[PDB]
């Protein structure tokens, strides 16, 4: 017939780590695999919701270039290690946590207070490293729950809402989705070879599964042309 | 036709023999896909001649390189035509311009 | 994947590979997204995508 | 001469527009040079040469 | 309100010809436009459905190659002429349609004897010219539905019955639609600020409603989608 498409049943998934996935699907018809793949990567990208830290608190910190003689790291350092950290806040939009340590210094995400509600990924994801046996870190962690990436430069802007002190921005990464590529390669049905073979390498910060991941985005994408469907 | 020429199209394919240009000026009798039939003028009429060209356009014709030798006419009904004046396109010829 | 006439090697991209690595290699100096601290690679490339 | 006839036209001076990847959609980087140029199609046939 | 997206629907439909025609969806978040733009224009190009003319017959042809008495194009001229038509036929998946001619001027599309359900779009379309009072035309246009681009080789592949003589075989190009340009722009929606409108115009034979071709587009890649929304 005319309105009959060829849908891809080689669902192929193989599981590097917990948070890498490379699922191949084959046939696809000529040219819908690279839209599936493109509309995949963007939906991944820039449309998947998730609970990240906007900005952090620093007690003895007041600017991005500031010095702490505590932390061997300086605070771009921990601010880069904030911002790889995963939480899987549930419940409500933004929370706040507070973090205090002393004495011996290997400060990883395990020593933050747990809320109950939040919820961490990696609690031996490090933070810090305190090297001065009597040097004491505290610190306060904001998180909310956005869509997509936002980086700190378009939030700065607008400052009047970070009017006080000691407050540092950093990028949000709401979006639980780093390396996800597509590729199209050549497949063969019966005498027909025009058809495609999609395969989407993705990781995830481990909030939610790789496939899992897949499937909202599916569904996300699905849903939006809900009003145009026939 | 080439959107950028140099003018000399015209020139290759009128001395080419490709094209069939008109010997004698007049107005087209008859235009067929085949073959071409036109009236000659009262001026060029010669004595005791009836006064009718007729051209026959060789279609399909293998040449020396096993291509396709084609003439089509590019002459309406009841055209106007003059000495020299091309009648039918030659193979890769377009309005009497060499068409590659 | 040497050549035996001198040693050089023989697989060296030429023309177009060349080009994209060079064009991708390269800096600007008022580029958007200039002095972004990232956290790796992966980062990088989801920000340029 | 050429620079005035696109001007004559609604395309720009620089013969450069900017054109968007068919497969993956967005902007190319830098501008490209389109245009018409006639193309000719040689007597080696690779169905003959197979 | 994050975790919900807004839905995106027909707001208008401005049909500028008969052929180029409009189509405005709104609202849309983000980037999202961009990510149903391209992919609606990357299926409106392949997979539309349409009507193409596939075989033909002459009462006084024997070959492609051959010519006709009293006709000024060559019967190649006048398959390729043919090629181009485009009909709009509903109902049935194959029309024979008929027609027939004489006396001298062109024959345009408004000769062949319609059968109701099958509809001609360009009536003034040219197929060829007879420059002969004692000429007379006589055609038998066979017309099918499918979709993309398949030549002569491909369709004559299935050999149960040899063709009569006589019976051209022109290449068919089932797809209605020509040219897709897609465009997202700002969109006055209540107070977000941020919402954007996406506009697509197409420039197609005037076969496919533009409505239809949207709605099929969105079914396609809808169901395309529902393999990834299961994932074993």
């Amino acid at each position: 017939s005319v309105t009959e498409f060829l849908k891809p049943r080689l669902v192929d998934i193989e599981q590097v780590s917990s948070t890498h996935a490379k699922v191949t699907l084959e046939p696809l018809e000529r040219g819908f695999g690279h839209t599936l793949g493109n509309a995949l990567r963007r939906i991944l990208l820039s449309s998947m919701p998730g609970c990240a830290v906007t900005e952090v608190e620093i007690d003895g910190v007041l600017h991005e270039y500031s010095t702490k003689e505590g932390v061997q790291e300086d605070i771009l350092e921990i601010l880069l290690n904030l911002k790889g950290l995963a939480v899987r806040v549930q419940g409500k939009d933004e929370v706040i946590l507070t973090l205090n340590k002393s004495g011996i210094g290997p400060v990883t995400a395990a020593d933050i207070t747990h809320d109950g509600d939040v919820e961490i990924v990696k609690p031996q994801h490090v933070i810090c490293h305190l090297t001065d046996e009597n040097a004491s870190i505290s610190m306060r962690i904001k998180v909310q729950r956005g869509r997509g990436y936002v980086p700190a430069s378009t939030r700065i802007h607008s400052e009047e809402d970070e009017r006080p002190i000691g407050r540092l921005l950093v990028d949000a990464c709401y979006s639980p989705v780093e390396r996800i590529a597509y590729n199209v390669e050549a497949a063969r049905v019966e005498q027909r070879t025009d058809l495609d073979k999609l395969v989407i390498e993705m990781e995830t910060n481990g909030t939610i599964d790789p496939e899992e991941a897949i499937r909202r985005a599916a569904t996300i994408l699905a849903e939006q042309l809900e009003a145009f469907v026939d | 036709k080439p959107l950028v020429g140099t003018g000399m199209e015209r020139a290759v394919a009128v001395d080419s023999g490709v094209t069939a240009v008109a010997k004698r000026g007049g107005v087209v009798q008859y235009v067929d896909a085949s073959r071409i039939v036109i009236k000659v003028n009262e001026d060029e009429m010669y004595p005791g001649e009836a006064g009718i060209d007729i051209y026959n356009l060789t279609k399909y014709t293998r040449s020396n390189q096993n291509t396709c030798i084609n003439q089509m006419p590019c002459v309406s009904l009841g055209e106007p035509v003059e000495r020299g004046d091309v009648l039918a396109d030659g193979p890769s010829t377009d309005l009497g311009e060499l068409a590659l | 994947i040497l050549s035996p006439a001198n040693g050089e090697p023989i697989i060296v991209p030429s023309q177009d590979v060349v080009l994209g690595l060079y064009y991708m290699t390269r800096d600007c100096v008022n580029a958007k997204g200039e002095g972004m601290v990232l956290t790796g690679p992966k980062e990088a490339e989801r920000l340029y995508r | 001469e050429i620079k005035e006839l696109l001007k004559l036209g609604d395309l720009p001076t620089s013969g450069q527009i900017r054109l968007y990847d068919g497969r993956t959609g967005e902007q190319f980087e830098r501008p490209v040079t389109v245009g018409y140029m006639y193309m000719l199609k040689l007597n080696h046939l690779v169905d003959d040469k197979m």
